[PDB]
């Protein structure tokens, strides 16, 4: 599967997406720190094979064609900022979420 | 001064329509203020100031011990008939410099 | 009513002679847990299971007592008088309900969760099957080499600790060695039912013998 | 320092205090209790269940929903106060 843009993803803290919106991007205006999220995004992890455990997880959660890790962008360690402009490309076909 | 509000600005690099400088130019000519207090640790003042010419700091709603020193003081220039400025300011005591990226 | 888990009840490869319906109410709290925080406390373990709805809405519980310990769950007959008296003394008459946590995102930490349960639910069945024994001269072959302790590998996915002190001075044990003795711990252990076997004891030897003669 | 100095003498429950619209449910559920004059959720502490029960006022989703509401036990628990006013909700 691709990669989930939307900030539903795990392994979060208040302070993990407390400056996010709705759908991930950060706001246009939110001043922070060095080592905030920014963008949060999620992408796939194994695949292998059905397991017997997991084996009522194959189909049972809509899109649980795809695992779930952390590959958020984050603030480079060392430099604050106040968040000017946010630019969103679409390569077309793919579905625009609400920010875009 | 500490905190300053416009109305419609989200940051301080934004632009709002109808006033000839930016609001990073605002903010510059906010703390230039010259302002005395009397009674109070912190104090918020309100300005509202609507139609064509300068925003002085004379047109600054005064409290009740708030006293401007220095009231021919520009702060912008607004530019259109409907075009219109509102903004919260914060004025509080203190000693010496005290930066912002000490101290939302 | 999307039928769903009606056919993810009937899986049925492992969870078949195990308790099923229990296993939809694990995986529903950890579709449940995985990104809740806020709400009051958690969530709720108990809930209606309406085997044919299949995703049984966790309902949260007041149980009637005559005491004020556990606070988002107690009632008394002063409380039930507005009920008109219809509530009695000790019931877990239920009374409010929870709902879900979410999404893309949390369900992986669902799946996460829906594992944890599972594995806590094999765990319970691990324990059920060593007591069906309850301590028997079966045999083993050892695996790892902790400090003082010998990890032995049953068949069935069974795994058994041989204990150091159980054991002989000089006879020292290593992987790959097959050795038999009756097992003596199969009710409280830890997380389960931690075989441990004493090849040492009398009885150890009672059928050795019996097995040549 | 005494020099100096003497050339300067010269000188020298939260549930229940909160309003009732403020709760996490819907509009609906708030408007069936306000319906009552009711506008915090210690009025509706004050009153019982079934004295709300007795009133068309409240519909039956508003009743699952005050369920919801109860199933916490921060309000609906079948108190009752002096008017208002708990000892820790003192007038200062």
């Amino acid at each position: 599967g691709p990669e989930e843009i939307t900030a539903d993803i795990p392994n979060v803290g208040e302070a993990a997406l407390s400056k996010l919106d709705e759908s991930g991007i950060v706001y246009i205006g939110a001043e922070v720190t060095g080592g905030d999220i920014l963008v949060g995004k999620v992408t796939p992890k194994g695949e292998t094979q059905l397991t017997p455990e997991e084996k009522l997880l194959r189909a049972i959660f809509g899109e649980k064609a795809s695992d779930v890790k952390d590959s958020s962008l984050r603030v480079p360690n060392g430099v604050s900022g106040t968040v000017i402009d946010v630019q969103v490309f679409t390569r077309d076909g793919v579905e625009k979420d609400k920010r875009a | 001064v500490t905190e300053v509000e416009i109305d419609g600005v989200l940051h301080e690099y934004s632009t709002k329509e109808g006033v000839q400088e930016d609001i990073l130019e605002i903010l510059l000519n906010l703390k230039g203020l010259a302002v005395r207090v009397q009674g109070k640790d912190e104090v918020i003042l309100t300005l509202n100031k609507s139609g064509i010419g300068p925003v002085t700091a004379a047109d600054i709603t005064h409290d009740g011990d708030v006293e401007i020193v220095k009231p021919q003081h520009v702060i912008c220039h607004l530019t259109d008939e409907n075009a219109s400025i509102s903004m919260r300011i914060k004025v509080q005591r203190g000693r010496g410099y005290v930066p912002a990226s000490t101290r939302e | 009513m999307n039928k769903e888990i009606l056919a993810v009840v009937e899986a049925v490869s492992n969870e078949k002679a195990l308790p099923r319906e229990k296993i939809f109410e694990a995986l529903e709290s950890a579709l449940a847990t995985a990104t809740k925080k806020k709400y009051e406390q958690e969530i709720d373990v108990r809930v209606q299971i309406d085997r044919k709805s299949g995703d049984f809405d966790t309902f949260r519980r007041w149980l009637v007592v005559d005491e004020v310990t556990q606070p988002t769950k107690e009632i008394t007959l002063e409380a039930a008088r507005y009920e008109d008296e219809s509530l009695n003394l000790g019931d877990y008459v239920e009374d409010q309900i929870e709902s879900v946590t979410f999404d893309r995102i949390t369900t992986q930490t669902a799946k996460q969760v829906i594992v944890q349960k599972v594995r806590e639910a094999e765990r319970a069945m691990v324990v059920d099957q060593f007591r069906e024994h309850e301590g028997e001269i079966i045999t083993g072959v050892v695996k790892k080499v902790n400090r003082d302790n010998i990890s032995l590998d049953l068949g069935n996915n069974a795994e058994a600790v041989i204990l150091r002190e159980d054991m002989l001075p000089r006879e020292n044990f290593r992987p790959g060695d097959r050795v038999r003795g009756v097992l003596y711990s199969v009710r409280p252990e830890a997380r389960g039912a931690q075989l441990f076997v004493t090849r040492s004891k009398p009885e150890m030897l009672i059928e050795l013998f019996r097995i040549e003669v | 320092a005494t020099i100096l100095a003497e050339q300067l003498e010269a000188f020298v429950d939260p549930i229940l205090l909160r309003p009732v619209d403020d709760l996490e449910l819907t509009v609906r559920s708030a408007n069936c209790l306000k319906a009552e004059a009711i506008h915090y959720i210690g009025d509706l502490v004050q009153r019982t269940e079934v004295e709300l029960l007795k009133t068309p006022n409240l519909g039956k989703k508003s009743l699952t929903e005050i369920k919801d509401v109860l199933a916490s036990r921060g309000l609906s628990l079948g108190m009752r106060l002096e008017n208002w006013p708990p000892a820790s909700i003192a007038d200062e």
